[PDB]
RNA sequence: CGACUCUUAGCGGUGGAUCACUCGGCUCGUGCGUCGAUGAAGAACGCAGCUAGCUGCGAGAAUUAAUGUGAAUUGCAGGACACAUUGAUCAUCGACACUUCGAACGCACUUGCGGCCCCGGGUUCCUCCCGGGGCUACGCCUGUCUGAGCGUCGCU
RNA sequence: CCCCGCGGACGCUACGCCGCGACGAGUAGGAGGGCCGCUGCGGUGAGCCUUGAAGCCUAGGGCGCGGGCCCGGGUGGAGCCGCCGCAGGUGCAGAUCUUGGUGGUAGUAGCAAAUAUUCAAACGAGAACUUUGAAGGCCGAAGUGGAGAAGGGUUCCAUGU
RNA sequence: CGACCUGGGUAUAGGGGCGAAAGACUAAUCGAACCAUCUAGUAGCUGGUUCCCUCCGAAGUUUCCCUCAGGAUAGCUGGC
RNA sequence: CGGCGACGUCGGCUACCCACCCGACCCGUCUUGAAACACGGACCAAGGAGUCUAACACGUGCGCGAGUCGGGGGCUCGCACGAAAGCCGCCGUGGCGCAAUGAAGGUGAAGGCCGGCGCGCUCGCCGGCCGAGGUGGGAUCCCGAGGCCUCUCCAGUCCGCCGAGGGCGCACCACCGGCCCGUCUCGCCCGCCGCGCCGGGGAGGUGGAGCACGAGCGCACGUGUUAGGACCCGAAAGAUGG
RNA sequence: CGCGACCUCAGAUCAGACGUGGCGACCCGCUGAAUUUAAGCAUAUUAGUCAGCGGAGGAGAAGAAACUAACCAGGAUUCCCUCAGUAACGGCGAGUGAACAGGGAAGAGCCCAGCGCCGAAUCCCCGCCCCGCGGCGGGGCGCGGGACAUGUGGCGUACGGAAGACCCGCUCCCCGGCGCCGCUCGUGGGGGGCCCAAGUCCUUCUGAUCGAGGCCCAGCCCGUGGACGGUGUGAGGCCGGUAGCGGCCCCCGGCGCGCCGGGCCCGGGUCUUCCCGGAGUCGGGUUGCUUGGGAAUGCAGCCCAAAGCGGGUGGUAAACUCCAUCUAAGGCUAAAUACCGGCACGAGACCGAUAGUCAACAAGUACCGUAAGGGAAAGUUGAAAAGAACUUUGAAGAGAGAGUUCAAGAGGGCGUGAAACCGUUAAGAGGUAAACGGGUGGGGUCCGCGCAGUCCGCCCGGAGGAUUCAACCCGGCGGCGGG
């Protein structure tokens, strides 16, 4: 269990820093699993979720194999926007139906120089941590 | 009021007692803060004594406690002439010196001075060059025999 | 509770001829608080009845001897198995309760062979019985960081600690107890004797030198000895059928007179 | 027969008890233990595209730079932003900047008024007007310059 | 020396069970018991619970001398309780008690100081009260007129609601 | 037409002011303003003091007290 | 032993409404006396008053016991719990208890019997023993003549029950002695490196919160008293600074 | 009768510096009550406390004896335990009340003036050059100024010191960098950044699921990680984290070595000869306050006013006498200790929106007072606004439909939704105000699987099935007994 003495297991505590947690590590909160494919391909499990990503809900009403693109990624609300994940409203207009980045599986990355970096920077601490380990 | 046989008791709390009241909450963090201290002055002095300097033989001294022996503040500056120790080379090895006791019997003196010949021979000098020895030790038991003592040195025995 | 609350106000009575309670009120004009009570027990927003203190004796002595006698208590309950059943311990299929392992366990690393041992030594069944037991605590205590309770496993008592700890400690339910540290508030949970204890070989001989004998004091106390008994054979039904007892008996009164109906 | 009144029950009002929750307190403990004439604390007034309060900020005004971070902010709109001829946001914060009162400092304030030295313009050097910049408080230390004394003397 | 029958109720949480006899008012006050009740802590119930917790409602069924408790039905929507110990900011009808809410009073008292209004039209869903016109009155220059100081601070002026 | 009325500016501040004097006035407060604190001031005096059952069950008397609406003391009560 | 039982009846003293007979004044409070023409109370909800600390006293529970107690400190990976727990012993310093009495100087708690001797002078030197005396009660325990038994007797083999009397006597109570300290009265001895305004001893009264083969210490709980805001609310006032 | 030196003063927007004000929990210096208790009250108590004024720092203050003692002596200060509710003070009433010794925490010692010696050996400022910048220092230079003999510096301070001889030991200091350690340490020294295990597996519950069953090989997977939080439930394995002497990156500090720049300059023992101290202070009288300090503990005002084998203290005033102990009237000093303010954290047998801070929220806000100052009330739709499109009546508020949702019998002060009180419906009743206790009766709502009313042990009889009933054999396991 917890024995760090500087890091804190109250209950209020804890949800006083989630949720006033500045967009900077809101994005970190915010992450999501990867598909086994690319939990294979790539030597990480989770990751934090982007803008132009394409992830599948796992939870929900809205549960299904269908791929869809996220559109917007609005941490304010701990929320994201997924393309076909959506309703009507009453007047005949769609609405994004906004739903926690924890019940996607990330199918494919928007890949460029950062998310490499980061990538490759999770899976390098995976294989120390396996070797260290062994 | 008096209620039957009771103790005529005069209790001291006529004096706003409660805005100065001392509790003990941190006496369990008090006594780990004074460890670490403790702990950390011991190496800081690494081979000296953690307790500090030897202390002298010392006689308590009213008519309920002369029959009893404890450590002092200092050794004598008498107890040091006889010795053969300088008063400011004494604080530098490890003995501790009161200039203002004196010595009124000689057994005393001469109970403390052995005290001090016996912890002279006991007292390992590192030079303080180490590459160049000039009259520390001998390296040959200065590597070894080397070690932080713990307690008192030479606690004083009844 | 505060020194200050309820005491901020600087209200003052109204007097008696106002047709209101002679409780302080709150001076002043333009506001709710104006002309409330005040500073009373009984009053909303006034200082409580004796208000709590810092200085309430939370801290109780025990004496070093009362503390000692009850480990002894505590220890012989955790080798009768009927004690230990009557704290719901599930020793159904544990070889013997006294259970002592090899020191080997002691320089145990992972979890998973601290699990395999309490499989093998048939006490994980206790160890299900924590899982089970994992549900919310019922009222304040889940704002106040203690959400969760779970029954207590058994009691891993070890001489020395070469990982046994890391080892374990991830198992729930399990305390791991060093022999010469031993805690009443381990050994007796609720304050009810009869905890399942195991016993690591080198725990288990230490024992005579840490509290003795009948016949030794304690090595390792300088000044302790086991607590006498004032009752030697307590076997009341074997005392009674002794023929001694027996012999010295009147014939039993077994016939009951009951009320005579005066006709 | 109806009205009215009373009791009970169903439903509906009025009201906000109860229960559950808690980014708040209270208490204890720990480590640090740092303001200001280089203008503090406090106050005032301003600053957002849409903005009253709160919050943040100071005419560079809901922020500049720098560094970390790595695609947002979001109520709406707008426009950015190859994320490499470097970057949204957030965090940090060491560069820069920091209005008026306030110990508050040219004098004075429920107002207003000066003086000195430079620069620019109307002047077309001589000093009037306008603007800009820098100075102009009290006490006190060392030193400097200028002095005072029928204070003590020296020479003439 | 039981044996054609191999058999023979219950009991004894010993802090339990059983028998017999006498007795029973009570303020102030004292003591005992409480499987009376509230909140939290250590144990324990392989406890309960979205197949519905707490709370609340109930011409529903009962239990206890009683404090109270269990069960059915409804509502509700996420927690809760039994037992062994532990610890209290632990039980209300009163205190001209505190805070909040609500009645009767009661569609009642009242909307009566300074003479006074009326006709027609317009807008408008709607006119005793707005606007225009007409008439009758009042302030009567020490004004119910026209402008300032103090104080107020946008109340000023248009348009709209 | 006067010891006249009145605006504004000034001065006097709490045991102090001011008073052609009423203990008047001193911000609806005056035989001692108002504000905060000491302060939860003291009260032998008034009011209140929260669940059940079971058992026992009073005194208003003695002595002393600046004692007479209160205590101490003995008595009466309960518990062990 | 009889009758009666499904869409109409059967049972449910509880619970809802109603009727009748009898009984019945509104609670709380002070009080000799309240339904009072005595005060508070329109109604409902939530809140609302013997608490905590310290110090005593006694009772009860626990540990150890002439001891008891580590509470302050220190040692143990420095810390999830754990600010806990464990340990110290030349850490028991110290507290309380184990000795009292006097203002104090100070002094400070063992007797009983048997013998020879001065003079067994109300007495001094020893011996030997036992180790807090005695009287009257005194739970309990011990001995116990004599009884209780068998299908019967001459004759004892083993123990059980009742038992008049007798004995040792716990705790405790009453009383009589004895011992320690203070203080009076009387009186005679003894001791010496200090021969003294020195030191010690005796008998008889009397003062003491004493001795007389310890009971205390620590912890917990309850009750009672007290100092603290002190069960809760309540002055008229006083003071300081604005 | 002018010019110079000095002394004592003055001015300057002179060159360069410093102080002011805030906070104030803790600390230091003053000032300083009354309520209260004494059952009244004045001394006393409250209390050297509240209020008032001044001054600081991360601590402050104190502090290296003009001490304690009376011993076989201890030995600066501060804090804890004890001494001890004691000695003592006190209308000796109520009440008040230390210290020494002992045991611990910590432990650290020193510097001037004076007396002397040394050619003022001393210090500040200003120019010039070099090494540097990182808080501004070092070196060299100046017939460059000033301070200073009305006294700077070195030596030296009661523990004695100095100077000469004699003997012995040459023995080794502190400062800022160059490169690198041990890697600084209970395994980083600190600060910051980014990362590191394992189920969203099968079947099902649901609006949603984190729920419920299951996952062969001793058992789904990880576990040094089963703290916590988030996510539509209630999650060790969905996410952030959590564990780890785990990884990587950035920044900063004192630690040893070889070198560098410069300073850096004799120490001890014996003998001899010398030298040695703080004054309107001590002390005394008196007055006031203070203390446990009692013929006067301390502090202060006024008067008197020292000495040097002296002075102070030795808890009863005084004289004489011996003894003990320290050496005042100058200064510095870390640690152990304090901390209701501040920065940043952790936790709790605490409170849970009338509670807990006044303040869970645009709270010291709204509002009140001329002002000093006083000072609230106020949390909750839903998982997601999906926040009710559209039709219809009305001028609109407001309705009826429809629609979203698991639910609007959740519709923007919206979770639950009590009581008082009110409307309506249903039933019953009604001239002694209602209400109540006891006893019945009537009606009504419900309950009773009410409605032909128990079960089960043995035996008898009838009609059917099944092995196998007993006894023997083999094996296993128990209970009891055994020199
Ligand atoms: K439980
Ligand atoms: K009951
Ligand atoms: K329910
Ligand atoms: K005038
Ligand atoms: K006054
Ligand atoms: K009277
Ligand atoms: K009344
Ligand atoms: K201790
Ligand atoms: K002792
Ligand atoms: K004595
Ligand atoms: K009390
Ligand atoms: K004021
Ligand atoms: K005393
Ligand atoms: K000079
Ligand atoms: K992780
Ligand atoms: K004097
Ligand atoms: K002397
Ligand atoms: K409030
Ligand atoms: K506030
Ligand atoms: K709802
Ligand atoms: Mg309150
Ligand atoms: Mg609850
Ligand atoms: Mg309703
Ligand atoms: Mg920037
Ligand atoms: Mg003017
Ligand atoms: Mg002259
Ligand atoms: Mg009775
Ligand atoms: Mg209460
Ligand atoms: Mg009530
Ligand atoms: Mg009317
Ligand atoms: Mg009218
Ligand atoms: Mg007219
Ligand atoms: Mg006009
Ligand atoms: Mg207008
Ligand atoms: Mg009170
Ligand atoms: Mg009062
Ligand atoms: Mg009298
Ligand atoms: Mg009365
Ligand atoms: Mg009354
Ligand atoms: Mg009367
Ligand atoms: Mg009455
Ligand atoms: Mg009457
Ligand atoms: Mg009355
Ligand atoms: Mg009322
Ligand atoms: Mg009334
Ligand atoms: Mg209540
Ligand atoms: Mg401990
Ligand atoms: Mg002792
Ligand atoms: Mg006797
Ligand atoms: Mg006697
Ligand atoms: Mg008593
Ligand atoms: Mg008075
Ligand atoms: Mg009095
Ligand atoms: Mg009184
Ligand atoms: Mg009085
Ligand atoms: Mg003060
Ligand atoms: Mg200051
Ligand atoms: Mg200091
Ligand atoms: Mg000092
Ligand atoms: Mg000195
Ligand atoms: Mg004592
Ligand atoms: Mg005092
Ligand atoms: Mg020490
Ligand atoms: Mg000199
Ligand atoms: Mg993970
Ligand atoms: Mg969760
Ligand atoms: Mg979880
Ligand atoms: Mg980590
Ligand atoms: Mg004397
Ligand atoms: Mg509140
Ligand atoms: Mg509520
Ligand atoms: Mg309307
Ligand atoms: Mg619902
Ligand atoms: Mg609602
Ligand atoms: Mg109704």
């Amino acid at each position: 269990m917890k024995f760090n003495p500087f890091v804190t297991s109250d209950r209020s505590k804890n949800r006083k820093r989630h949720f006033n947690a500045p967009s900077h590590i809101r994005r970190k909160i915010m992450s999501s699993p990867l598909s086994k494919e690319l939990r294979q391909k790539y030597n990480v499990r989770s990751m934090p979720i982007r803008k132009d990503d394409e992830v599948q809900v796992v939870r929900g009403h809205y549960k299904g194999q269908q791929i869809g693109k996220v559109v917007q990624v609005y941490r304010k609300k701990y929320v994201i926007y997924i393309e076909r994940v959506q309703r009507e409203k009453a007047n005949g207009t769609t609405v994004h139906v906004g739903i926690h980045p924890s019940k996607v599986v990330i199918t494919r990355l928007k890949l460029d120089k950062d998310r490499k970096k980061i990538l490759e920077r999770k899976a390098k601490s995976r294989q120390v941590g396996k070797e260290k380990g062994k | 009021a008096p209620s039957r046989n009771g103790m005529v008791l005069k209790p001291h709390f006529h004096k706003d007692w409660q805005r100065r009241v001392a509790t003990w909450f941190n006496q369990p963090a008090r006594k780990i803060r004074r460890r670490k201290a403790r702990q950390a002055k011991a190496r800081r002095i690494a081979p000296r004594p953690a307790s500090g300097p030897i202390r002298p033989i010392v006689r308590c001294p009213t008519v309920r406690y002369h029959t009893k022996v404890r450590a002092g503040r200092g050794f004598s500056l008498e107890e040091l002439r006889v010795a053969g120790i300088h008063k400011k080379v004494a604080r530098t090895i490890g003995i501790s010196v009161d200039p203002r006791r004196r010595n009124k019997s000689t057994e005393s003196l001469q109970a403390n001075v052995q005290r001090l010949k016996e912890y002279r021979s006991k007292l390992i000098l590192f030079p303080r060059k180490p590459s160049a020895p000039k009259k520390g030790d001998s390296s040959a038991e200065e590597l070894k025999l080397a070690t932080q003592l713990t307690g008192p040195v030479m606690p004083v025995r009844n | 509770v505060s020194e200050l609350a309820g005491h901020q106000t600087s209200a003052e009575s109204w007097g008696t001829g106002r047709a209101v309670a002679r409780i302080p009120r709150v001076r002043g004009g333009g506001t709710h608080r104006s002309g409330q009570g005040a500073f009373g027990n009984m009053c909303r927003g006034g200082r409580m009845f004796a208000p709590t203190k810092t200085w309430r004796r939370w801290h109780r002595r025990v004496n070093t001897t009362q503390k000692r006698y009850a480990i002894c208590s505590a220890l012989a309950a955790s080798a009768l198995p009927a004690l230990v059943m009557s704290k719901g311990h599930r020793i159904e299929e544990v070889p013997e309760l006294p259970l002592v392992v090899e020191d080997k366990v002691e320089g145990y690393k992972k979890t998973k062979e601290a699990v395999l041992l309490l499989k093998k030594l048939k006490a994980w069944n206790d160890i299900k019985k924590v899982y089970a037991s994992q549900r919310m605590r019922a009222g304040k205590g889940k704002m106040r960081n203690r959400r969760r309770i779970q029954r207590r496993g058994p009691c891993i008592i070890y001489n020395e600690d070469n990982g046994i700890i890391k080892a374990f400690r991830n198992i729930p339910g399990i305390t791991l107890l060093n022999v010469s540290k031993l805690n009443i508030l381990k050994l007796a949970p609720g304050g009810h004797v009869g905890r399942f204890c195991i016993w690591t070989e080198s725990a288990f001989r230490k024992l005579d030198e840490l509290y003795g004998t009948w016949r030794k004091a304690a090595s390792l106390k300088s000044n302790y000895n086991l607590p006498m008994h004032k009752m030697i054979n307590t076997d009341l039904s074997r005392i009674l059928k002794s023929p001694e007892i027996q012999r010295a008996l009147r014939a039993p009164r077994k016939k009951i007179h009951r009320r005579v109906l005066k006709k």
